[PDB]
């Protein structure tokens, strides 16, 4: 796997904050052959999070397959606990003065320091306790954003979904109209993106696509959360996999809010357009091309297989929609598979899914099957009558035995 | 209008370059109305864009309402737009194609007309196909190709696109290269009602039997 | 027999050699005799073609 197109400089510049290190370690431990760029980036920026035990373990494993600076770690620990104690003293004197602004600033700096150091649970509990002491709308929205981000870091999306819903519903029913499709600040877009990411991680692709499609490019970039390219990719793939033709045309193809978003991903734009206009061979070919890069993502790697299977099944069902008698050779050519593989896939689809057809393996032709209602209703009604008569006879016998008091005793 | 003018001209320029559906369409109508109210001497080249927008919306269908434009239109130097409108409203492909290929140095050289001529040519073909398909029950695809003056593959692609869009009610037989349109209607409501009655009877019988214990 | 009956829910005409590979019957002759017995007993609606070695499922 030799990939020159994946530029680490822009990939790092797209994000900021804590998420950078987990993203880099994920791509590093799932993708070899990045020695020079990985070494340069690690040497220049590995100094954060003050956590190098697993890092040194992994690099020792890498070196043995193909250290601890006591003074540096002591200095980092010393200044970290020194500033922690200083923030404790500031919090103490602020709570002694008993000023709402002072204590709010105190919790803000404590949360920032906890985020920098790596402790999350204590910050989350502190913020939950401090929620009752926050009364302004701006302050409560800020604490909602903070709890959302720490929950996203901690990977508990079911718990954070309630927070997103409460933050959406609390301020005058989502600002009533929405403040002329959001105001200058991008807060509704952040809520929508967080909810979409949570829905995607919870395996609700339709909801994830519906949440991410409402994101507006006016938000520019969100370095803590997912990148604009990432939200474009997620909202394109989920929409392609779940939305039907009418919904896709109404919400993605024609909507004048997601096209400029897809302009960052020409590959995804071409994929969705070719799927819409029935160029299945090219669409599937470029999907298979993009799969290798997609597998190295963070929140989409588990769902790649399911999304691709759903997309391919949707394409197969939509190909046979206008036809009453299709030739399997052309279908196999258009789906980049042999006739035998296409026959097996068609059998699997006909057995359970939406395709109602019968294969003919002599001439290799798929014939649409039209079921007559009259015979089916007659058959089902006669079967129901037979079952009813049997049950009535059985319960008549049950009534007889119950009346006669027949039962099995211990001896 | 230091900020508003720059913002609106930028929106106009990327909407001309790309054309994001309805938003670009509304921007085009507003800009054309502005250039009609203010840019009076530019009508000589603005009329082509006006009639093009008229055939894109296909709702106003009154490009000849302005009686002042007729004396200047009857001049034979510029009549391709008018004969295109007349052919497009009449919904005939042969006249449109003959005028398009015969007329020179007026239409095919302008990128702002070339990029939108495809939908213009496809709309009349779609409408003619829909009108043609009405009486027949099983109609050959080569016959449609002969009528619409396109190859067989183009006819099949157009039929597939129309059927998926629920504008043509029928299904294509690929082996025999035809399409069959559903014209017969049966009384399926009676059988649906019988199915519902059977299911309700089954559930009710199960509950009544299970009552005794 | 249940597998052979399930074969009628997807297929219209199936080669005997090909059919005796999804039901694991190990032989076109064995599959043909199975189909013949099932037709005789009335469990299935099908016909056999020995010239092409193909079983056609009617189910009407």
């Amino acid at each position: 796997v030799e990939n020159p197109s994946l530029d680490l400089e822009q990939y790092a510049a797209s994000y900021s904050g804590l998420m950078r290190i987990e993203r880099l370690q994920f791509i590093a431990d799932h993708c070899p052959t990045l020695r020079v760029e990985a070494l340069k980036m690690a040497l220049s920026f590995v100094q954060r999070t003050f956590n190098v035990d697993m890092y040194e373990e992994i690099h020792r494993k890498l070196s043995e397959a193909t250290a601890l600076d006591t003074a540096w770690v002591e200095a980092t620990r010393k200044k970290a606990l020194l500033k922690l104690e200083k923030l404790d003293t500031d919090l103490k004197n602020y709570k002694g003065n008993s000023i709402k602004e002072s204590i709010r600033r105190g919790h803000d700096d404590l949360g920032d320091h906890y985020l920098d150091c790596g402790d999350l649970s204590n910050a989350l509990k502190c913020y939950s306790r401090a929620r009752d002491y926050c009364t302004s709308a701006k302050h409560v929205i800020n604490m909602c954003l903070n709890v959302i981000k720490v929950s996203v870091y901690l990977q508990n999306w079911s718990h954070v979904l309630s927070y997103v819903s409460k933050a959406e519903s609390t301020p005058e029913i989502a600002e009533q109209r929405g403040e002329r499709d959001s105001q200058t600040q991008a807060i509704l877009t952040k809520l929508k993106c967080a909810a979409g990411l949570a829905e995607l991680a919870a395996r609700k692709y339709k909801q994830a696509a519906k949440c991410l499609l409402l994101a507006s490019f006016d938000h520019c970039d969100f370095p803590e959360l997912l990148s604009p390219s990432n939200v474009a990719i997620y909202g394109g793939l989920c929409a392609l996999a779940t939305f039907d033709r009418q919904e896709l045309q109404r919400n993605v193809i024609s909507s004048s809010s997601f096209k400029l978003f897809l302009e960052l991903e020409p590959q995804v734009r071409d994929i969705i357009f070719k799927f819409y206009e029935s160029k299945y061979a090219s669409c599937l070919k470029m999907l298979d091309e993009m799969k290798d890069n997609l597998l190295l993502d963070m929140y989409l790697a588990p769902h790649v297989r399911t999304l691709y299977t759903q997309i391919r099944n949707r394409a197969l069902i939509q190909y046979f929609s206008p036809y009453v008698s299709a030739d399997m050779h052309r279908m196999a050519a258009a789906f980049n598979t042999t006739v035998a593989a296409l026959e097996d896939e068609l059998t699997q689809l006909i057995l359970e899914g939406l395709i109602s057809a019968r294969v003919d393996s002599h001439s290799k032709i798929l014939y649409a099957r039209d079921v007559d209602q009259r015979s089916t209703t007659f058959e089902k009604s006669l079967l129901m009558g037979k079952e009813f008569q049997r049950r009535a006879k059985a319960m008549m016998l049950r009534a007889a035995v119950l009346r006669n008091q027949i039962h099995v005793k211990s001896p | 209008p230091l900020i508003m003018g720059v913002i609106r001209e930028c929106g106009g320029k990327m909407h001309l370059r790309e054309g994001e559906f309805e938003k670009a369409h509304t921007d085009f109508f507003e800009a054309f109305k502005n250039y009609d109210e203010s840019g009076s001497p530019r009508r000589t080249t603005c009329l082509k864009y006006l009639v093009l927008a008229n055939m894109l919306m296909k709702s106003g269908i009154n490009p000849f309402d302005s009686q002042e434009a007729k004396p200047y239109k009857n001049d034979p130097e510029i009549l391709a737009m008018t004969n295109l409108v007349s052919a497009y409203q009449n919904n005939d492909i042969t006249e449109f194609e003959k005028i398009l290929k015969t007329n020179h140095s007026n239409i095919m050289d302008d990128p702002f007309i070339r990029e939108h001529i495809e939908e213009l040519l496809r709309n009349i073909r779609t409408q003619v196909l829909i009108k043609l398909i009405k009486p027949y029950t099983r109609i050959h695809i080569p016959f449609i190709s002969k009528e619409l003056n396109i190859d067989v593959a183009d006819v099949e692609s157009l039929l597939v696109q129309c059927i998926l869009d629920n504008t043509i009610h029928g299904r294509i037989d690929q082996v025999n290269q035809l399409l069959e349109l559903d014209h017969q209607k049966r009384g399926g409501a009676r059988y649906t009602a019988l199915d519902k009655w059977t299911n309700q009877l089954n559930s009710l019988n199960q509950a009544v039997v299970s009552k005794l214990a | 027999k249940k597998n052979i009956q399930r074969l009628t829910k997807t297929f219209l005409t199936l080669s005997l050699q090909d059919m005796a590979s999804r039901v694991q019957l190990s032989g076109p002759q064995e599959a043909e005799k199975y189909v013949l017995h099932m037709i005789e007993d009335g469990e299935i609606f099908a016909s056999i073609n020995q010239k092409d070695g193909m079983v056609s499922f009617h189910d009407n």
